[PDB]
RNA sequence: GAUAGCUGGUUGUCCAAGAUAGAAUCUUAGUUCAACUUUAAAUUUGCCCACAGAACCAAAUCCCCUUGUAAAUUUAACUGUUAGUCCAAAGAGGAACAGCUCUUUGGACACUAGGAAAAAACCUUGUAGAGAGAGUAAAAAAUUUAACACCCAUAGUAGGCCUAAAAGCAGCCACCAAUUAAGAAAGCGUUCAAGCUCAACACCAAAAAUCCCAAACAUAUAACUGAACUCCUCACACCCAAUUG
RNA sequence: UAGGGUUUACGACCUCGAUGUUGGAUCAGGACAUCCCGAUGGUGCAGCCGCUAUUAAAGGUUCGUUUGUUCAACGAUUAAAG
RNA sequence: AAAUAAGGCCUACUUCACAAAGCGCCUUCCCCCGUAAAUGAUAUCAUCUCAACUUAGAUACCCACACCCAAGAACAGGGUU
């Protein structure tokens, strides 16, 4: 069933092939191994880990603030340990889950600092000529939290 | 070098949920894991490809097969 | 979006019933469980009520079945009985 | 006149292309079923309204078990277009009276009664 | 330049609306579900003759506790302690 | 409007999109097999008496000649002894090769 | 301060329930009853229900146990509705026309949400808030019919009836058969015959008046995007006209 | 079988706490189902005078007697008084 | 040579005067798609091309205070030896 070369003959996209599977797994091992060398080390600087808090995946890093629009219930002034990272790296070298990471893996450490309000939402709705007006005022719970570092081991 | 339709299947594909939020600020204050995404993304293209024409037997994809759960 | 999901069983939603959601979000810093939260009491307490209405519909039926068989079996004693004298 | 539609008995006659087809089979059929809304009830007769109140399906894409008994059966084929039935099969025992906290619906009917957040 | 009649959709004339792939495939998937659900009706378990009465029992008591709560639909019940604490509304300090 | 019209009435959405999908598909075949593999008997006797009293046969291109002409020629051979005869070219062909006249 | 079935208006916040078969009327721009709806209360059965039951001159409908449920009857109040429009079917008159007039069964509009371009009536979807979250329902018009197998012609003759005449076609009959192998003639043209072909043999859909109207690509692997619909952290009384509580 | 809403109606959908009603005067915008100036095919085309079908709207489209009436009769013109 | 519509003028003719106007005088230039023809195949005939290729097939005005005016409602413009 030879076809001849032409324009249609093949599909446009290139045909590529993958690599063996034992030669794949070997390259994978040897790859971990550097990572855990380099992690070992302490090559790694500033990491920066995607954690999914309050139903919001934040692209923390180091020092930042977080505010969530609900309330906790923590007292100003705790550590808190977060979880639920799926996406850890810095420079030359990420990690991730499939899809959350080991807990032994990620450390985050993050504190609480206030627990404010949100500024003064107005409801209102209206309609055409059937009398409808209706106002509220909503002012929902925040909160403010600071991701002071975030660890990691060689654990792999 | 990829689309968004075939990128966001195949990352659907890895058990890698990851929100459009975070991927367009690593997109823009990350390039390089933004290039490990895409790279891993067309990976994962390219062992479906072999697996929908070969039906596998008995690769299965060192990338895929989700981990089960229980 | 991604409907391939189900054909894992993975639930087509990933936040349904999965460990991106049900596993708890914060844990204290000393290692202490953090308490359950409102949402999470909420699903278990649907998932009990669930379950305790598919076991009562169960025993429902098997009663019934046994009631029938029972009345099947008293139907053809009575024939049997009356076969005689 | 649109009046109530009703439905023949040779539409309800599962033969054996079907059952080789699906997994169902007809010895020892299932006891409950999946029920769950995937159609609104607006735009539908009122008397299919008052078949969904009744068999508690507000709230769409939330599941529900009923009876498979003759009566169900009908109410089901009455809304047929609006809702979903898939079977409720148990691979484990039922609930007992300790696995009743931890417990999980899953796709596909599969009640597991040991519901761990561990991977295998 | 396409002048038509008042109203598109109703009327002698009508714009003619045509269908999609996505509508296609909606409609095959939706016929799909159709006939699992129509497959999956097909094989009943109690036969009627065996549901003769074999729940009737959590009915009545359904029933009975519907009743028993229809007919304590009554007022509330009164109590002096707050007629007393209303007093409070002049408390005055030293 | 009223059920019948003189024209064609539009039909709903709804009732459109059903009759679009409960169109019919013919089969699709994988190769198609359009790319896939009394009187004679007479004509034969008489070729075969033919060539059985064959002792003088002749032939000729006779063709250009008017009906007339052909009257003509018939009346010539039949002034002195000697008939005509006019037959087929694919019934003569293997009796030809079969006769072993090459 | 007349009356007036009539025009106009009838003042702060928020929650909930909230769309009618018809009859009478010196009457159809108004009124009452009935029906719908609201409040407090006493009672128990309210709806799809299964065998069956329900006429001589098609979709259907009534009762209907188990079965899903939690709805239904009455008492005492009283305001509000009682001019409707569109869509699918039976129709009725009209032109088997009208954003044409009127009923029966269901839906929508008078109540927000996502689309079919700007749409009430079309498709999908309702319990009401936030988040810079995730998963879905409806959702993008396609399509160009016309050649043709185009090689090649003796005759018993102008057969007979009428036709001064049609002999092969003003009209009727049988339609044989010699040419080696095929029309008392299938068309064209002749007053009438004269001439030209054929049957067969030898390779053979568009047009109306201010100016057409979203750019635009047939060739990178089926899956994406897409709601106030479902889910994620908290607490939930906080999206109907008139009327009512 | 397709196009018309220019005539007669047909329906009353906002416009009766106002859209001022026909001809005739200046001004004309647009469409061709084109009267004429440009080009073709046929013809019961020996030529003009004629007829038919397609394109071309860049231009032209009279002077007067009557009835209030666009319309309605008549005298003379130019290739034409659409 | 005459008119139509447009661009100009008072020196002859008039209304008339230190002007303006016409009855008076000068100028006005580019093909328009509807057809008829070489050469050959699908269709070795023939054949104009919704097959390949050839026939009747932009020029013009322009872009350095104060007095009078053929320029102008003001503004603006031209001259002021
Ligand atoms: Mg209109
Ligand atoms: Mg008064
Ligand atoms: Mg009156
Ligand atoms: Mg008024
Ligand atoms: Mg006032
Ligand atoms: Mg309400
Ligand atoms: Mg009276
Ligand atoms: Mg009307
Ligand atoms: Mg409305
Ligand atoms: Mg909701
Ligand atoms: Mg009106
Ligand atoms: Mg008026
Ligand atoms: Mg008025
Ligand atoms: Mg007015
Ligand atoms: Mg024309």
């Amino acid at each position: 069933g030879y076809v001849p070369k032409t324009s249609l003959s093949s599909p446009p996209w290139p045909e590529v092939v993958l690599p063996d599977p034992v030669e794949e797994t070997r390259h994978h091992a040897e790859v971990v191994k550097k990572v855990n060398e380099m992690i070992v080390t302490g090559q790694y600087g500033r990491l920066f880990a995607v954690v999914h808090f309050a139903s919001r995946q934040w692209k923390v890093t180091s020092e930042d603030l977080i505010l969530i629009g609900n309330e906790l219930d923590l007292a100003c002034g705790e550590r808190i340990r977060l979880e639920k990272v799926l996406l850890v790296g810095a420079d030359n070298f990420t990690l991730l889950g499939k899809p959350l990471l080991g807990k032994d893996l990620v450390r985050v450490e993050a504190t609480v600092i206030e627990k404010t309000e949100s500024w003064p939402r107005i409801i209102m709705r209206f309609r055409k000529r059937k009398n409808f007006k209706k106002k509220r005022i909503v002012t929902t719970p925040q909160t403010v939290l600071r991701i002071n570092s975030i660890e990691i081991a060689p654990c792999l | 070098g990829l689309k968004y339709p075939a990128l966001i299947g195949n990352l659907v594909k890895c058990q890698v949920e990851l929100n459009r939020k975070v991927l367009a600020d690593l997109a823009i204050y990350e390039p390089k894991t933004f290039k490990s995404l895409a790279a891993l993304a067309s990976r994962r293209r390219h062992e479906g490809f072999a697996a929908a024409l070969g039906d596998g037997k008995e690769p299965e994809g060192i990338f895929s097969r989700v981990v089960q759960y229980h | 979006g991604g409907q391939w999901r189900l054909q894992q069983g993975l639930a087509a939603n990933p936040s349904g019933y999965g460990p991106l959601t049900e596993l708890p979000d914060w844990s204290y810093a000393d290692g202490r469980p953090a308490p359950p939260m409102k949402g999470q009491l909420r699903r278990k307490a649907e998932r009990e009520t669930f379950a305790r209405r598919v076991v009562l519909l169960s025993q429902e039926m098997d009663a019934g079945l046994q009631a029938w068989q029972l009345r099947q079996q008293k139907l053809q004693e009575e024939q049997r009985k009356q076969e005689n004298a | 006149k649109f009046t109530r539609s009703r439905i023949p008995e040779k539409v309800f006659q599962a033969s054996p292309e079907d059952h080789e087809k699906y997994g169902g089979d007809p010895q020892n059929p299932h006891k409950l079923h999946i029920v769950t809304r995937i159609k609104s009830t607006r735009r539908r007769p009122y008397w299919e309204k008052d078949i969904i109140k009744m068999l508690g399906l507000e709230k769409a894409h939330t599941p529900q078990v009923h009876k498979n008994i003759p009566s169900v059966n009908a109410k089901l084929k009455v809304v047929k277009h609006l809702i979903r039935i898939k079977p409720l099969k148990l691979p484990q025992g039922l609930p007992a009276e300790e696995n009743m906290s931890n417990t999980c619906l899953k796709s596909t009917g599969e009640l597991v009664v040991q519901w761990h957040l561990k991977p295998v | 330049r396409g002048r038509i009649p008042g109203r598109q959709w109703i009327g002698k004339h009508r714009r003619p609306r045509f269908v999609s792939l996505r509508a296609k495939q909606n409609m095959i998937r939706r016929l799909e579900i159709e006939a699992e659900n129509h497959y999956w009706l097909s094989m009943p378990y109690m036969t009627r003759e065996q549901e003769r009465g074999h729940a009737a029992v959590r009915r009545r008591e359904a029933f009975e506790a519907i009743k028993a709560a229809a007919t304590s639909k009554f007022p509330p019940h009164r109590f002096i302690a707050d007629q007393l604490d209303h007093l409070n509304v002049t408390k005055k300090w030293s | 409007s009223k059920a019948v019209t003189r024209h064609r009435r539009v039909m709903h959405f709804q009732r459109q999109k059903l009759m679009a999908v409960t169109e019919y598909i013919p089969p699709k075949p994988a190769i198609h097999p359009s790319c896939l593999p009394g009187l004679i008997r007479l004509l034969r006797r008489e070729i075969a008496a033919v060539f059985q009293d064959n002792r003088m046969i002749a032939v000729c291109q006779n063709v250009a000649l008017s009906a007339e002409d052909k009257l003509l020629m018939r009346h010539q051979l039949r002034k002195h002894k000697i008939l005509m005869k006019v037959f087929p070219n694919q019934v003569l062909k293997p009796f030809l090769e079969d006769s072993k006249y090459q």
